């Protein structure tokens, strides 16, 4: 990083928009009943010759299939250097399609979380515990300063302060400043301590249906609604399929290139 | 130069001086010195223009002199000093003419037409007499080799540039921390915008700097300044800085903190000023530097904490603002300023007579450019074709 | 592709190599013989925590498996941005193993042919016909000036010349500015006209054994050896590896970055 | 100056004919001419400043005159003409260190140290006799705004430049295309390199051009053209241009095709050559404009043809050479050269007494430096100094 210095009177560059459609990919995510709906076994295709239409080359869009958003949370990975996530709205998933959104539209920076051995805390509000899995049922001990407990028995688990059961993907905030013991089940969930970095622009997410109801802040006080955070009323999922295609410009300028350097092992769809 | 600027003096009190009814009391000196140039000037013959649109003129001196035995001068002699006046004047403004569109690189302050060359003869310094302005006061203080001063109202000593730097920056153009500013003429506007209003800062400040080297010294400054920057303070959209792109700026104002302009002269501190806004004065400095903070509010009404979040994204941008206007200086060197008319009269000449560009002025007598790089060579150009604009403009 | 100019005189920058191990990512491809004698189920976790000692961040390394050369040839995909390939050496398939390096180590730009439709042409020496699929067998009739077959029937396919048979990978070169009938099994192999552009700098070839026999231009009059084309002697896969990890420096320093631009979109690993 | 000068010729020609048992008819203006001087130094005050180390030094000049009545010179006049020459030639030679070692931004080419500016005066101006050096003889026509020429041998022209120009590259450095060359002095050596020897060329042939721009017009130059440029003809291991990598030339040398050497003047062509070397002449000229081709052989003997396949790798890689030195010239401006002294003298004495950088010449009289940004400033106050160094050297 090195201070960048510019004029204001330079002269605005031609439309990239072509050319960052010819050298980029766009990853796209439905779910399952998306393709049960539309029924019909080269829509990959039909969909794919639209974007051409659009002007992206030929290969360049990945379809990519989820079960729902419960299955889709569990270490959701992204490949393209564009990907949009339609996501089924559910009145009764309010959360987790938001803690969804939390995971994938903002970097993270995570470590293991080896809870078994250590008992953690979260010193600023950027920190959260992120787990992932089949099943996650997490209970809270908040400690004292001897390490006992308070409102909660270290050794006795069900007096442990439950919050979480059966999930596969929950973002847990704590007081911090507050040692807490625990209890996670390990065979089937991965607890990390983990660092919001900040927005992850490569991602963005259309919900399908529904209201404004994500909340990828913590905070009780913001409810930030990001460009990246579409949503559209929808009856067939051919709609809504062509209006992602035919708007596609109109997405990818709501997202910009990831520009993070990491250094996890991820694989990628790249031209 | 001098001879020339006499030439126009004498022609300048004659038009003021001879009219009808007044004591030749009034005007026996300046008639002596009128009858003075006549005679040197008779039977010289001089040739201006030539170059560019600017005619080749011919002009022949074979005139009589005034007269000397009136008590109260009367038409007759008021029309037969006019005639040789009006000759003289428009011989003066086409030699004034002709040497404010010519130019040279090594000496450029010695006379370049033909004409002021041949007025640069010894035996025209007969003609020469009282030299009180501005200009050519300076002009013989720098031929002597003393201390030259200029006064401007406004010095115009700033290149026009309106540009940024951004310290933190991100290609989605969110989450910025520079500072952006606009220097022209006499005026510096600079503001330092955190998009995160420091949030993230060591001690919940942001560090602001903006340094303005000043292409001459400028002495006995008179500067007035003040504690925000209104032409970044309204939302706008701006370029990138390789142009590829385009980011938002969403100004609000807090006002600067920990204030402190700095004038320096060859790295030195001259002048200094914490938390000091209104009238100040620089008296002798080359580079301006401007120091300020922008400090998060401890304290916030619901509504400024509203404006200000713990994370992104950031759609209020805390920015803190400086004004300087340089109201009056002094400098060594010849400027262009709001209360002359050197750099119009000049300019005005080498484009009504279509003058090619010249090896030493950019073209269209550009001032920008002039004042970018305002070489010793330019200057020795400049000081000598404005010093003819000024002894053009007694007369014409 | 503008211009540089840069003076003889510019300060060197100190090594990139820490950086580069940093922000790139190495595949290394072994045949499956080499962990069948391994017999571990953990030398994935030892060889990259051995090259995190050497520098490269966890999970940075890949290692991919092939049954054979001869497997490995059919549409090799490279993901890292660096890739080592250790090949064995066969003596009896000197050939593969030459036309197996000559398709990794090069760039080569490549397009469909119809053999059924038209007849085709090789234009210039960098021109080649690269067939690959589960058995390729090319049989060639070189026609004259007539469009007659020469030495062969354009009607009868027996007549035709083989110059393949059974085979995964086969680099045809035949006569410039002749047409060609070429019947090929396209059932089971597909055959593209290709051109070589230039080397491939981000893939090496460690050759196991043996002895210098890789020729990867059909010029006879050139056998290059390139910097990027190793050669080992073994006795012990353990050993080999271990050589790779210790040497990984050296491995790099033979091998630059991809440099060209795809405009295809394809799977890669990317830090 | 030419009083400076005067001095100096003077007391060079007292100090070669004032000589034992000479004729006094072969001195006799010579004693007229030195009676003249003391006569005018006479009952004159002097200071020499205290620049830098320079120590302050005062002159005082109470002198009888050489006297007439001789023959031939004796003993006793020969001593007396020692100690009054030996005086007057430190007096002259700490002037000229006063002078050489000071500079203006504006009026740089008028003098500088007191001493120099007391001897402009015009009493001192009986002093001035024979004007016969080429410097002062510039020095007068400059002072007369007429035609100004210095001769170099071996003209201290382009300034240090080792650089190269890749037209065809990629990261690995594997298959380039490009020019690299040394300008330095007198000398331009260049070579263009391909490292496909022009397999794929429209018609194997590559075609490289190196244009030097020359900061000053050239006038009668006489210039040596070679075929191969040694410089650029041995293995190197050579820096990327940003500094990242370095990358592996290893030349083999085919001979310069279709050498095309064209010397321009305001971008007109004023010389050219085809195929020519040797000795060549440039009339005048501002630019160099060295177009040369590298021409495949259409037969190669079977070692050739080894070093050339038709694809990478390209381990040998074909290079043409062209050497330029310009043995003589005419310039109007004032040059370091190999043959004079002005600019180590200049720079010696600079040297010498810790003379503080000023803001005209760059540090340590740098001539790279001095020539790269050879502005009409640094041309003014560099032919005012190396006139002094010139006169300095007739004495010391
Ligand atoms: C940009 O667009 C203009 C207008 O069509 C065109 O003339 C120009 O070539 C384009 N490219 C660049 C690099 O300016
Ligand atoms: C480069 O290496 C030098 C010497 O080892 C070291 O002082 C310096 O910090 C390093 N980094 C840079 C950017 O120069
Ligand atoms: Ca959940
Ligand atoms: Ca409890
Ligand atoms: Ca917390
Ligand atoms: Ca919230
Ligand atoms: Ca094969
Ligand atoms: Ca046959
Ligand atoms: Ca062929
Ligand atoms: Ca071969
Ligand atoms: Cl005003
Ligand atoms: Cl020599
Ligand atoms: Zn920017
Ligand atoms: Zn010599
Ligand atoms: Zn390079």
């Amino acid at each position: 990083n090195l201070p960048i210095t510019g004029s204001m009177d330079t002269a605005y560059a031609n439309s990239t928009q072509e050319e960052t459609f010819l050298t980029s990919t766009l990853c796209l995510y439905y779910p399952t009943e998306a393709a049960t709906e539309i029924n019909d076994n080269s829509w990959k295709d039909t969909l794919s010759q639209l974007f051409l239409t659009k002007g992206w080359p030929t290969g360049s869009v990945y379809f990519k299939e989820y079960t729902d958003i419960a299955s889709f949370s569990v270490d959701p990975q992204l490949y393209c250097d564009y990907n949009v996530v339609l996501m089924k709205y559910d009145a009764t998933l309010q959360l987790d399609m938001s803690e969804l959104a939390d995971l994938i539209l903002n970097e993270w920076l995570c470590n293991p979380m080896d809870i078994t051995l250590y008992y953690y805390q979260q010193t600023d509000e950027a920190n959260k515990w992120i787990s992932m899995g089949s099943s996650c049922t997490i209970k809270v001990c908040p400690l004292n300063t001897q390490t006992l407990g308070i409102g909660c028995l270290t050794t006795d688990t069900a007096t442990f302060e439950e919050v979480a059961t059966a999930e596969k993907l929950v973002i847990t905030d704590v007081v911090d400043g507050v040692n807490h013991k625990l209890d996670v089940t390990t065979a089937t969930c991965t607890i990390r301590n983990c660092k919001k970095l900040g927005p992850r622009e490569n991602v963005a997410v259309i919900q399908v249906g529904g209201s404004d109801v994500l909340d990828i802040t913590a905070d009780p006080t913001t409810a930030p609604q990001t460009e990246r955070m579409m949503r559209i009323n929808w009856k067939k999922w051919w709609q809504v399929f062509y209006t992602v295609v035919d708007y596609v410009n109109q997405i990818i300028q709501a997202m910009s290139k990831r520009s993070r350097s990491l250094n996890s092992a991820a694989f990628y769809y790249r031209i | 130069m001098d001879v020339l600027y006499s030439l126009s003096k004498t022609l300048k009190d004659a038009r003021d001086k001879i009219v009808e009814g007044t004591l030749y009391s009034n005007v026996s000196d300046l008639i002596q010195q009128f009858n003075q140039m006549i005679i040197t000037m008779n039977g010289n013959e001089f040739q201006t223009g030539g170059i560019g649109n600017l005619p080749i003129r011919n002009w022949n001196f074979d005139f009589g002199l005034l007269g000397t035995t009136l008590l109260n001068l009367d038409a007759n002699y008021v029309e037969t000093a006019r005639n040789t006046i009006d000759y003289f004047v428009d011989f003066v403004d086409n030699v004034c003419m002709d040497e404010m569109v010519r130019e040279s690189q090594r000496n450029g302050i010695a006379p370049q037409s033909d004409s002021l060359r041949k007025l640069s003869g010894i035996k025209f310094k007969r003609i020469n007499f009282d030299n009180s302005s501005e200009y050519i006061e300076n002009w013989n203080l720098q031929n002597r080799r003393q201390r030259t001063g200029f006064t401007f109202h406004k010095p115009n000593i700033f290149p026009y540039s309106a540009s940024f730097t951004l310290n933190r920056s991100q290609p989605a153009h969110d989450n910025l921390m520079g500072t952006m500013w606009l220097n022209a003429g006499s005026e510096i506007q600079v503001a330092g915008f955190d998009y995160s209003c420091a949030i993230n800062a060591p001690a919940n400040i942001q560090q602001f700097e903006h340094i303005v080297q000043l292409r001459r010294v400028l002495t006995t400054a008179t500067i007035t300044l003040l504690p925000d920057a209104e032409r970044f303070s309204f939302p706008r959209v701006i370029n990138s800085a390789d142009g590829a792109t385009t980011w938002y700026f969403n100004p609000v104002i807090l006002r600067p903190n920990n204030v402190e302009v700095e004038f320096l002269l060859n790295g030195q501190i001259i002048n200094t000023y914490q938390a000091r806004f209104g009238t100040i004065i620089a008296r002798n400095f080359d580079t301006i530097r401007l120091s300020f903070q922008l400090m998060r509010p401890p304290n916030m009404t619901p509504a400024v904490a509203a404006l200000f979040p713990n994370a992104q994204p950031f759609e209020h941008h805390a920015t803190v603002g400086l004004t300087l206007r340089i109201e009056s200086a002094v400098c060594e060197s010849v400027l262009a300023d709001a209360s002359k008319t050197m750099l119009a009269n000049v300019t005005s000449v080498r484009q009504e007579y279509a003058i090619p560009v010249g090896p030493v002025f950019p073209p269209g007598m550009n001032w920008t450019d002039l004042i970018t790089n305002y070489s010793p060579s330019r200057e020795d150009n400049l000081q000598r074709v404005f010093t003819v604009a000024s002894i053009r403009s007694m007369l014409v």
